[PDB]
């Protein structure tokens, strides 16, 4: 105590003691119980697992989703919650519903439809949106807002949403659109664990592991296992192989059992994007990794291009006079090309032909006479994401000696 | 802490603990009694006594 | 036109590794008719016996003699700063260098300095029509 | 005229080490066309493999060809004294060197002496308008 | 047994960066190219001689 | 060109002896022009009288000078962990080593580490066309 | 520039064992371009036959060439005192050694000394981004 | 200057072990650019397993190359007489050695001799400003 007598050291021993860290932004949306002490329909920042039950009630689906999200990540993310009020082997291995609606029919009506993202979360750009409901209207509203986040009209907040579609083969295969913004997990009819727990675990693991290095596909026993989720051993497959092939050919995130409790396991980390505009199977936006690559590449290019704001640009004219701090389009194109080359291996493949894949044009030469305005520039770039491992196709032929 | 705030040199015992033998004193906050600028409050340019000797 | 060997623009950006302060890109001027020289291939071969070569990793150097600017400290040209050079020739060729370092500072009189710049790689722009 | 390369003033101060006697500062004169030559960066870089640089400590050197004074012993110009060199160019730049030691003296005819001075650092005055 | 064991071994490459005919590997990346994959598979087959295969 | 001597890819996989933590395979780079040196023979011979030779058991060793990765502790390069080295030369040769152990760590300066790796056997790929 | 090999700070703390008086942590300067050299892994391996390795306990050593401080007796640098040495590199890595001892002191000229410091373990800091 | 490395005075006093005749002290001069080299710590250390060190008694040695005086027999410089050597450097350090002995004489050409003097303890003057 004689060392703490002075004011030099101020010791504050306490169990909770939240640590510093901003991490990665994830938004979890779920219903709340009346026991909680939080403002409904308002995004809030949750700091630890201890006080989630106080703020969001006891046994609420949002509280359980938060428990799973904090379970699957020690450090690296900061979780935001969107509490919602209810409309006016039991459970998991760790364990009349407490939340009214269809959310209680998945145990082994009337659901609120907010449609107020444009006001509750106005300009806060979130990476992963986690939804804890199976209502088609709520998921469609979330999809519409996330699609509106990618508009050429206004600055974007790139993100991705995670949902689940519990049901039989017919039901899940009918709740599927061309929404590249949603990854539709397809749980079976007799799935033991409460679906929103697995949905939250999937979304949290995805954001938590990728968004730092946003190109790691969530596949395989080393990258696509939901360790926190546990379920009892069984000898009944969730789907038949024909059904699994149909779903994987129809843009659904099919999960599998890692056959005591066995942690679940994923097969394909793809989005619900099959058809391009009008038609055509555009494989570019199939993998969820390509989405994060596009977002990160856009953001990084935007940050890099900010150095040209306010610089004098000598189009047409002549060479830069000595002492000036200006530039001309050719040197700008060269710098852009070098920046693109420097990011090979982390954001792009090598290239097809960089002399054609990147082109910088002044506004004068893109618009007719008297239409071109000085200062504005047009930049066009087509990139190729890195190649990653896939099927092995072993062909084994025995032979005697 | 109140004495620390208003420019006073606080001294304490080296080892408080309990009874026993004598203990040497122990000083803090080697500062001067300078709290105000010519008009304004926060003039820290002469708070620490080290700044005085440094300036001289 | 076309057949004209010479440099048209030379832009240098100085970054201090201590304070992360950025100066540039300031256009510069040649002191004489000696053009800047380049070495793009990052591998330096070596003559072994009977057609064999010893490929070992090396740098992409750059010798750039320029006229000092009076607004930039002389130490910035002699290894006490990080230089990002970008030179455009009369025929459209553009040499781009980034995060280079002045490896061998040579004593200068205060107006004309020569810089031996070492970087990981150098980008060439190859005016339209290639391969 | 602003565009003018040359040295306007050169001040040198001699301080004998044994007797702690100070002489100067005395204005000096160039012997020929060659200008004094500087090296301001105190760290010497070295080329490594693939863009890396081995940064190591070194000195700030200066080469000062001047005409020796007839009132000052020749030994003071050849490393038997501590020199405090100050030189000003025509464009306003000033190089200040304090506590310098002559390292490698070469034999001189008795009127023109070339100094090789090593000091901890050299200060640049950089006429008004900087960075 | 050999099919199961080869399935065990081959999972190292699931989700691993693969550099095809395009070019070689850059410093720091945790990727691989088919030549080194073939070498690794060949060494795995070599190590199992006497328990799952003949000599060759 | 099958006439170039050198390395192209160097993959190292570190496995912790206690926690069984697997890191890699991380590509690496050479510090200088010294190539890795190899020994694929597990038997060390000895000269005897009249052409007779004594065969004694030994190891397939490998000397691998590489530049350390700043994301991997230096102790991993000096015998506190397993190494699975895989080197690809320019001509297509591939040497695969697994479950190796660094036997004689040498004093390293924190950038370049020379690894003396000892393993049971080394597998060679022999670019197409053998015997 | 991040690609820089060197030492930024060197701190040494002396603790005389006879009187238990602590001096430091004083900063020190390199005498030449030879960087400090480390050996972190506390176990030394020995080569055996056919891949086996004999693992035995050993020390964590460090070689530190520095310039002596004129306020510190020379005997403190040659094994009459316990050293607490901590070295920071240009790339952010920090080497921390505590309760060290100088084993084999070679004779020194009174300006530059080379310590062979031995300790149970040496701590690596690994600038952000690890494993 | 206060920044100088070198010797300023070297005094050696010879005492005959047979007739007890004392000669000196006599100033001496360096034969080359090699400075006298010191080892002050009277204990020697031996590396042990896991940070431990074995302390054993040793000697305070010195290597001293000097030009012999033509008034003193060469045998006095090769271990047939006592030496009381005392050296003062340019920066103020003074190392005092008394009742020393020359251990391993070497074949000298008759002008320059290299002493290896072993004594119980060496005193340091440690110019003002200590600890």
């Amino acid at each position: 105590q004689d060392a703490l007598s002075d004011g030099f050291v101020r010791l504050c021993i306490d169990p909770s003691l939240n640590f510093f860290g901003e991490g990665c932004k994830i938004l979890v949306e779920g219903q709340m119980t009346d026991d909680g002490s939080a403002t409904p329909d308002a995004v809030t920042c949750v700091t630890s697992e201890l006080d989630i039950i106080e703020r969001f009630g006891q046994g609420s689906v949002l509280t359980e989703s938060l428990r799973k999200v904090f379970c699957t990540c020690k450090s690296g993310v900061s979780v935001y919650a969107l509490p919602r009020e209810d409309a006016a082997y039991m459970g998991e291995a760790e364990y009349t519903a407490r939340n009214a609606g269809t959310i209680g029919n998945h145990l082994s009506s009337v659901n609120p439809t907010p449609n107020d993202y444009a006001t509750v979360v106005n300009e806060c750009c979130f990476a992963v949106y986690v939804l804890s409901s199976d209502d088609t209207d709520w998921q469609e509203n979330l999809r519409d807002w996330i699609r509106s986040a990618w508009d050429c009209s206004k600055p974007q907040c790139f993100g991705h949403g995670y949902v689940f579609n519990k049901g039989t083969l017919g039901q899940v295969l009918a709740d599927g659109d061309n929404s590249a913004e949603l990854s539709r997990l397809a749980l079976p009819t007799t799935y033991p664990v409460l679906p929103y727990l697995t949905n939250a675990a999937y979304g949290a693991l995805s954001a938590c592991s990728t968004c730092n290095n946003p190109e790691l596909n969530i596949q395989g026993q080393t990258f696509g296992l939901l360790s926190c989720i546990n379920m009892p051993e069984s000898c009944t497959p969730g789907w038949t192989f024909g059904e699994v092939t149909q779903l994987q050919a129809n843009g659904f995130v099919v999960s599998g059992p890692s056959t005591n409790y066995t942690s679940p396991y994923i097969y394909n980390d793809v989005t619900n994007y099959l058809r391009d505009e009008k038609n055509r199977p555009n494989a570019t936006f199939r993998d969820a990794s390509s989405r994060r690559l596009a977002a990160a590449t856009g953001v990084a290019l935007a940050e890099f291009l900010q150095q040209f704001n306010g610089l004098a640009v000598f189009t047409k004219n002549t060479n830069i006079r000595t002492g000036i701090i200006g530039t001309n389009p050719r040197l700008m194109l060269g710098k852009i090309r070098k920046w693109a080359q420097d990011n090979v291996g982390t954001l792009f493949s090598e290239f097809d032909n960089i002399n054609e894949d990147i082109q910088l044009l002044t506004d004068f030469e893109v618009q007719p006479k008297c239409v071109g305005q000085p200062g504005i520039f047009h930049l066009n770039m087509r990139y190729r994401p890195p190649v990653r491992g896939a099927r092995i196709n072993v062909n084994m032929a025995p032979a005697l000696f | 802490t109140q004495l620390q705030a208003n420019g006073f040199v606080v001294s304490g015992p080296s080892t408080t603990s309990g009874q026993g033998n004598y203990t040497s004193p122990y000083i803090y906050n080697d500062v001067t009694n300078y709290l105000r600028d010519e008009k304004n409050r926060p003039n820290a340019t002469f708070r620490d006594a080290s700044s005085r000797r440094l300036a001289a | 036109c076309n057949k004209q060997n010479g440099v048209k623009n030379i832009l240098i950006t100085f970054t201090d590794c201590d304070t992360q302060e950025v100066i540039g890109p300031i256009s510069h001027e040649q002191p004489d008719d000696t053009l800047p020289t380049y070495k793009n291939c990052a591998w330096t071969n070596t003559a072994l016996t009977n057609g064999y070569v010893q490929r070992s990793a090396s740098n992409a150097t750059m010798t750039l003699p320029v006229v000092r600017d009076l607004r930039v400290p002389l130490a910035f040209y002699q290894g006490c700063a990080q230089v990002d050079v970008q030179v455009e020739k009369f025929d459209g060729t553009v040499m781009t260098l980034t995060e280079g370092a002045v490896v061998e500072p040579e004593e200068s009189d205060g107006r004309s300095v020569t810089m031996n710049i070492v970087a990981s790689e150098i980008d060439e722009l190859l005016p339209p029509g290639s391969l």
